[PDB]
């Protein structure tokens, strides 16, 4: 009796023999999770230690083991703005997964180059007097909204800098220089601030809710109609956020607050100088807020600067394992400092098993990148929104239930 | 031989208190005082938002009510618990002492003596939370050991509501974790980690100093990777006595095979010399607080 | 002929070149001889996606239709009796062709039900699309005639009885509406499935496996 | 009416089948009428398709053309039909051009972008033509290029997204048709910088991450 996990914790006792390896005896376990062995690793140990397949029970009796994850291939060549998946260049004739939807070349698995693609003053420090501070409306990572009424529908917050030095000033002017101009329809509109009073952000007020609240207090769950665009009006305001190098950083499901479930808004980011605390005349930045929606980097904090424009994108993953499941991750860890260190030192990842039955496998591929332990491998936001502008007008296509699929159709 | 009623309480609400001042700055929550006209005695009115389904909260709040059969002189008591402005309203034991943060904060350092006594009412406390309801504290910090000016010191915010526990642990930032490895690693061993957190917390009142850090500020993540990588710390000696250290030592396991159950905590023959010589609690405070009887 | 003809669908497998492959392989099947495995698949792919190219178009103009006057519903109506139209025509060139040819001259067993699981999938196209019932009807004479013979001869773990099993039960789904009988189905042919995956021929393990997790999905996306 | 004929194009446009929409674009512009900039969006894709689609079987062929010989007889037949149906439907939508689209161009990104399309298509009947008529499409093609590319600069903005495609095309042309990298990087990297200096969007960034690796690539 050599006992072995599942994902989702699950338990099967595979017999103990010899002669035969542990490819078709968990097989019959692995197919009832529809994992394939060769895909799949196990471990032994004397943390984790990996182990293959192809090794008898001889040595394995009496051991408890883990299972935990790591395709056919036709020729198509694409018609619309479709990224290769091996060197994230720009595709447009290759292979591609019948079912998981991972496109790629042969080349990077006399020659062609690329082409062209399928195209297709009035702001100021707001005064005092004329700002009329906002109610009692909550609170968050770092402040509180306060609506403000002043020609229009607006908000204020409040920071924890109370007496920043002149230049941190200075930084601060340069930062609404430089932040103020994020005209987009997928960001709120941002009319300035007021430093005479205690330091806010000013930003607008939008109806309705944020998405945590739609998903774990209505948890008003969608259909992938509207889960996928939702997605999709997310990577375009965090595209045009990254542009111009401005992390949001930021990136929690109670900040992008939609209005009459149509319009989507992104707001209450950066601000890189009340983060990075001017204690002294330096740039620590704190741990401040929920834990779940930053990377494993970003909990480390083991840079000066360990952020990037991929620690934004596991940001976007988590909002996006969320969106699917409409649970959050890690809602079973009844702790704190476990999920913080879990997740900073990277023995244990968001589980996978939990998302729904009606999974987009294709996504099963976009979903999980944006979820790595490392970051140089997290996508980029305009393959992000590529791949999924693919899949918002591929689902009905696909509407249907599963069917016969064509054959292997690759050779090498 | 203690009296402690609460009877006097009757319905609650917030058009019924008018607020005073407030107690202090914590961590995880601010803690206020106001006065109730009805009842008259002041309340320690701990006050905690969470944005969270309706549903779970009405199952955190009639939960809390267990409060009401847990009653000793060793923890603080419940006046009682309601919903209104969308927040916790965790009404406590006003007790002019608050907590020993802010008497770490303004002695800079709590001698062994008072430590000997501290140790005996916190072991019977948890014992006593233990032995009787069949849960722990689960929280062991000295910012959450409630103390007043009469001679009395006790505990409070143990884990009462399991959903609760959870529901809280996204909000519950802090910078400090006394928290045990048998509880980090990835799986719960409840039974001795109450110990490893009064250890280390009996170590902060002692030397006055964040210990994970090692005498002889950091990152919050890189806290826990001291907690679970390598070996504890280790109370200093010479001003603190060697007995005292066998008491500390055997507090501050990482294994739990290794960590003495509560009823060794009781056969020590430091424990029980503790409770052999009196220490004067009244006067103690009040002539390092300005407080008066 | 049939070499050139072979080739000229390998040329055209390769270059996404649809409709002269299927022009080639009709050709070379009315040859009135047998097909062995080589052009089989071949013969078989060549149609599937010339149909389901068609089927994944009409589906999207029919979502538009019910996303939305008299003009703008009306567009959508004549490129959907289009699209009707000319998959009508390329399902009955191949239905056609197999009551002419390929089924009278099926010698193998897994070839016959081969072939009668193509002929039902074929119907089940024009069910979808489509008096109406004779179709539906004759999709599942040919469906439970393939099952029927698929029952005996070939180990019960073969891709071409698993893909019949799936498509059947895919048929009682979004054409009868008999969920259950879907999922009773599709779960019986995959625990008779798991019994019999003993050790398999190398050829059919990767293929197998795949019509299993497509069936596995069937049956969890069933469950609710 | 011009309306069905749009409405038409676009219920193809997301159908997967391109010919039928290339097809009705011709009937929607054989009139001569005049383009605004979504009609002409749908004009440029759909041939852009259908042509993208018969270089793609060209290359695959070419490459088993390349791989050899009985079989490979077969694939020269192949390509050479493959070619003609790419050489009428590159010819018929350049008549288009040369009868009502560029000498009925008005405005200024008007001229520029159909002088782009017509380089683009006299390239792409170049990336096959061979012997004495190749040197005639390529020259056809230089003046085109040339004559969209001069007025660029003068009548419309650094950033604007037709420029950054007119010089991606105009690059690559040099490399793999003209075999002159030199001048194709030596450009590439000018039109880079003048739109980085002056740094409706996705688009404008996209065309610029092409320059930066296509500089890349023949920088190698
Ligand atoms: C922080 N460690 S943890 O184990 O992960 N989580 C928690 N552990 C303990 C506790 C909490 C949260 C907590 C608090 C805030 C609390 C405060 C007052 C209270 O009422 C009361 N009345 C009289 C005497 C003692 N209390 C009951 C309480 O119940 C709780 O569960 C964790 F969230
Ligand atoms: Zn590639
Ligand atoms: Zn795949």
């Amino acid at each position: 009796i050599v006992r072995v996990f599942l994902p989702n914790k699950q338990r099967t006792v595979v017999p103990a023999r010899c002669g035969v390896t542990v490819r078709d005896s968990l097989k019959k376990a692995l197919m009832m999770r529809g994992l394939i062995p060769e895909c799949c690793a196990v471990y032994r140990i004397q943390e984790k230690k990996p182990i293959g397949w192809d090794t008898d029970i001889s040595w394995l009796t009496g051991e408890e083991l883990h299972v935990e994850v790591l395709h056919n291939f036709v020729r198509k060549t694409f018609f619309t703005l479709a990224f290769c998946d091996f060197c994230r260049k720009l595709l447009f004739q290759g292979f591609r997964c019948q079912t998981c939807g991972y496109k790629f070349h042969q080349r990077c698995s006399r020659d062609r180059s690329s082409s062209a693609p399928n195209v297709h003053s009035d702001d100021w420090e707001i005064p005092d007097g004329q700002i009329t501070v906002g109610q009692r409306i909550g609170s968050g990572s770092f402040g509180t909204v306060y609506k403000g009424k002043w020609h229009g529908d607006v908000a204020v917050k409040m920071l924890n800098v109370t007496a920043p030095t002149p230049q941190q000033l200075q930084a601060f002017k340069n930062e609404v220089g430089v932040l103020r101009k994020t005209r987009h329809v997928n960001i709120l509109l941002f009319m300035g601030y007021s430093t005479k009073p205690q330091l806010a952000i000013v930003t607008q007020w939008c109806e309705g809710s944020s998405l945590y609240h739609h998903l774990h207090i209505i948890e008003t769950k969608f259909e992938m109609i509207k889960l996928i665009d939702i997605a999709r009006q997310t990577a375009q305001g965090m595209d045009y956020l990254h542009a111009k190098s401005i992390i949001h950083r930021d990136l929690k499901s109670n900040n992008i607050f939609l209005h009459e479930d149509l319009t989507v808004k992104i707001g209450d980011f950066g601000l890189a100088t009340v983060k990075s605390r001017w204690s002294g005349s330096h740039q620590f930045e704190q741990l401040s807020g929920s834990i779940l929606w930053m990377a494993p980097e970003v909990i480390r904090m083991q840079d000066k600067n360990p952020y990037s424009f991929q620690s934004d994108v596991y940001a976007f993953g988590i909002v996006l394992y969320e969106l699917m499941t409409g649970q959050l991750p890690y809602s079973n860890i009844n702790n704190r400092d476990q999920i913080i260190f879990m997740v900073g030192r990277g023995y244990l990842s968001p589980d996978l098993s939990k998302v729904r039955s009606n999974c987009p496998k294709a996504m099963k591929r976009l979903m999980a990148e944006c979820l790595k332990k490392k970051r140089d491998e997290r996508p980029l936001f305009p393959q992000i929104l590529a791949s999924i502008e693919l899949l918002a007008r591929s689902l009905p296509k696909i509407h249907r239930s599963a069917s016969e699929p064509s054959l292997n159709r690759a050779g090498f | 031989a203690f009296l402690t009623q609460k009877q006097k309480v009757g319905e609650l609400k917030d058009d019924d208190f008018e607020k005073i001042s407030e107690l202090g700055a914590g961590n995880g929550g601010v803690v206020f005082k106001v006065s109730h006209k009805p009842s008259g005695l002041v309340m320690a009115r701990k006050l905690i938002h969470l944005e969270i389904k309706p549903a779970i909260r009405n199952q955190i709040i009639r939960e809390l009510q267990v409060l009401h059969e847990c009653n000793s002189p060793y923890i603080v008591g419940f006046y009682g618990a309601f919903y209104s402005d969308g927040e916790i309203s965790i009404c406590m034991e006003h007790m002019d002492g608050g907590s020993l943060d802010q008497v770490l904060k303004k002695a800079g350092r709590i001698p062994e003596q008072i430590l000997g006594k501290v140790s005996i009412a916190v072991i019977k406390g948890l014992t006593y939370l233990r032995e009787k309801h069949k849960i722990m504290h689960r929280d062991v910090k000295p910012s959450n050991i409630l103390v007043n000016s009469r001679g009395e010191i006790k505990l409070c915010d143990f884990g009462v509501s399991g959903q609760l526990i959870d529901s809280m642990a996204n909000s519950f930032v802090g910078t400090r974790s006394y928290m045990s490895p048998e509880r980090l690693q990835g799986t719960h061993y409840s039974v001795q980690s109450d110990i490893w957190s009064m250890g280390l917390s009996l170590v902060e009142m002692a030397v006055g100093r964040y210990p994970i850090p090692p005498p002889d500020p950091m990152a919050i993540f890189e806290l826990l990777d001291y907690i679970v990588n390598e070996p504890p710390p280790k109370l200093p000696s010479g001003v603190f006595s060697l007995e005292f250290q066998d008491f500390v030592n055997k507090c501050l396991i990482k294994n739990p095979a290794e960590r003495a159950d509560l009823k060794q905590l009781m056969v020590h023959a430091f424990i029980k010399r503790s409770d052999a010589e009196e220490v004067d609690f009244a006067g103690w405070l009040c002539s390092t607080i300005g407080l008066n009887q | 002929d049939k070499n050139e003809l072979v080739q000229k669908a390998k040329l055209a497998e390769q270059a996404e070149r649809y409709d002269d492959m299927a022009a080639c392989m009709k050709s070379v099947t009315e040859q009135g001889a047998e097909l062995s495995n080589e052009e089989r698949n071949l013969l078989s792919v060549a149609y599937k996606n010339v149909v389901g190219a068609r089927r994944s178009s009409w589906r999207v103009v029919s979502s538009i239709e019910q996303k939305t006057a008299e003009k703008k519903q009306q567009m959508a109506r004549e490129y959907r009796e289009k699209i009707e139209t000319e998959l009508r025509d390329i399902c009955n060139d191949v239905l056609s062709l197999l009551e002419k040819f390929l089924i009278p001259n099926a010698s193998q067993a897994e070839s016959k039900v081969f072939y009668l699981k193509m002929k039902g999938d074929y119907y089940r196209y024009l069910a979808e699309v489509a008096d109406k019932k004779g179709i539906v009807d004759q999709s599942q004479q040919a469906y439970q005639e393939a099952f029927e013979i698929s029952k005996k001869e070939m180990q019960p773990t073969h891709p071409i009885r698993l893909g019949l099993a799936l498509n059947f039960s895919v048929f009682y789904y979004e054409i009868l509406n008999s969920p259950e009988k879907a999922c009773s189905l599709a779960k019986t042919a995959f625990d008779e499935a798991i019994a019999e995956l003993d050790t398999l021929s190398e050829e059919s393990y990767k293929d197998s496996t795949l019509i299993m997790q497509l069936l596995r999905d069937n049956l969890t996306l069933w469950t609710s």
